[PDB]
């Protein structure tokens, strides 16, 4: 049963990483492509190619193996290169739903409100608030870990973790839940069936795949790191540890083929 | 950000008067959003920017007055004309059915004579004209803005809106009409990206 | 010379607690593999079932038990 869930976990990790090559080759040949919210799209693409690279197949050799067979280092690299490209790609995601916002009710003013002067301000600060989060405890909340070269603990530090949830998660959750409240109350035309249904379909999924995968591990992991009386199995751990894995194969499906050139420069490789 | 509008109208139809409410290119600005209007004459001497102007555009403002009924068919052959083109089919159209407060007086004199089925069409629901408006009036203009939204009708896509206004001659809240008409069909195109709709 | 919570996955492991030294890594076994040091790579083996290790000719030790993934300890 080793050989079997390695090569389930090679399929998703060859899907997810044939994706993210996918979205990120289709924008660099088209000079149509070079909006803002273009930019904001390979943002989410190249921090779920930087995951799906190479935090992907070490946690699958790490779970079909057992036993983290490389160094300590490379541990310590990969829990925080890890941290950050899952919070990175969650923080794309928010600043797509800005975007989307400021696009849907500002439909003249926009390129007055959205300038490469401030249209690549909010990227880096993501990716420094990313990067504060992911080497937060790289000397900060670190609890003391046992000197094996064979196991390789995530950072379950409480005090930590909260703060992690908390402005990792949280606050994304509700700007992206009320960007889109905002966007679906404009796309209702504001013989109405076509017009409602047709945008309750494409926000339900692109807040429902998002939920679903990254509330169940931002959810087991904070009741279970506070609140020690749950203590859920070492199955359920890992299936909501390998749902916000999935997320980065199943943001090449949603978000191009939420657009319209998009659509066209991915359906243009066959 | 810049927005160029198209404006065609018709000869001596209201349109050199309405430009100035600040072929030649004009510019002016709402709520400091900078639109710059290319006029082109009326679409009966200069046809030269349809192949230039045909995509760069946002809107199309078609102005056309109303009082005159012996000039009316040829302003409807002209919007079967450009609503019905090749290179300017996919461009929403603006329309401004100029010089009301003339047709309120070229009706008490009729519009039956140079049109016979005006009393087959009667002032239908969902209309609202101003305050103390004679009923043969409406009836007279919803009949010609029902005849262009006929002709409007005549496509079957749905790939490109057109917008009805009623000004009068000297009417100073017209450049907020193309604003907002601007924003809809920026706000349309917006949502056809996103794949909303 | 001398020999000296419960789960499945967890590892069990032996350390050496020496005078003003850090805690280095003696000995390790575990579900998944058994790993050793080069200090006791062949004067001390290890055993498991409780877990002890067994010296054959730095006084002294600690007995740990942990996880591989989640950042759990018992020491
Ligand atoms: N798989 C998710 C990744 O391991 C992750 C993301 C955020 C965290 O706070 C974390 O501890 C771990």
């Amino acid at each position: 049963k080793a050989i079997l869930l390695g090569v389930i976990l090679g399929g998703l990790i060859l899907f997810g990483v044939l994706g993210n090559i996918l979205v990120i080759l289709s924008v660099a040949c088209h000079r149509h492509l070079h909006s803002v919210t273009h930019y904001y799209i390979v943002n989410l693409a190249v921090a779920d190619l930087l995951l799906t690279s190479t935090v992907l197949p070490f946690s699958a050799i790490f779970e079909v193996l057992g036993y983290w067979a490389f160094g300590r280092v490379f541990c310590n690299i990969w829990a925080a290169v890890d941290v950050l490209c899952c919070t990175a790609s969650i923080m794309g995601l928010c600043i797509i739903s800005i975007d989307r916002y400021i696009g849907v009710s500002y439909p003249l003013r926009y390129p007055t409100i959205v300038t490469q002067r401030r249209g690549l301000m909010a990227l880096l600060c993501v990716w420094a608030l990313s990067l504060v989060i992911s080497i937060g405890p790289l000397f900060g909340w670190r609890q003391p870990a046992p000197e094996d070269e064979t196991i390789c603990q995530i950072n379950e530090e409480p005090g930590y973790v909260l703060f992690s949830a908390l402005g990792s998660f949280y606050l994304p959750l509700a700007i992206i839940l009320v960007m889109y409240c905002r966007v679906y109350v404009v796309a209702k035309r504001e013989l109405k069936f076509s017009r409602e249904k047709k945008a309750a379909k494409t926000l339900g999924i692109v807040v429902g795949c998002f939920v679903l995968c990254w509330l169940p591990f931002f959810l087991v992991m904070p009741i279970g790191s506070f609140f020690p009386d749950f203590k859920p199995s070492e199955t359920v751990f890992k299936i909501v540890f390998w749902l916000g894995y999935l997320n980065s194969c199943i943001n090449p499906i949603i978000y191009p083929c939420s657009s319209q050139e998009f659509k066209k420069a991915f359906q243009n490789v066959l | 950000a810049t927005h160029r509008l198209l404006l065609l109208g018709a000869d001596n139809s209201g349109k050199s008067t309405i430009v100035k409410q600040m072929i030649f290119e004009t510019k002016f600005q709402v709520d400091k959003v900078n639109f710059h209007m290319f006029d082109v004459g009326g679409q009966r001497d200069e046809r030269r920017k349809w192949i230039q102007c045909f995509n760069d555009v946002t809107a199309i403002i078609f102005v056309v007055d109303s009082s005159d009924y012996n000039r009316l068919q040829e302003a409807l052959n002209d919007f079967k004309s450009i609503w019905n083109n090749r290179w300017l089919r996919t461009i929403s159209v603006i329309l401004f059915l100029n010089k009301q407060d003339l047709l309120a007086e070229k009706v008490l004199a009729k519009i039956e004579d140079y049109f016979p089925e005006f009393a087959r069409y009667t002032t239908p629901e969902d209309a609202t004209p101003e305050p103390g408006e004679d009923p043969r009036v409406t009836r007279a203009k919803y009949f010609i803005r029902d005849e262009f939204l006929r002709i409007s009708t005549a496509s079957g896509d749905g790939r490109h809106y057109c917008y009805p206004h009623f000004t009068c001659a000297v009417d100073t809240e017209n450049a907020r009409r193309i604003f907002n008409d601007c924003k809809d069909i920026i706000l349309q195109m917006n949502l056809r990206e996103y794949n909303l709709v | 010379s001398l020999r000296l919570n419960i789960s499945a996955h967890w590892k069990m492991g032996w350390y050496r607690q020496a005078p003003g030294k850090e805690r280095e890594f003696v000995a390790g076994i575990g579900y998944a593999n058994t790993n050793y040091a080069d200090s006791v790579k062949g004067r001390f083996t290890i055993s498991r079932d409780t877990v002890y290790l067994q010296m054959n000719s730095t006084a002294v030790y600690y007995c740990a038990a942990y996880s591989y993934y989640r950042d759990h300890s018992y020491w």
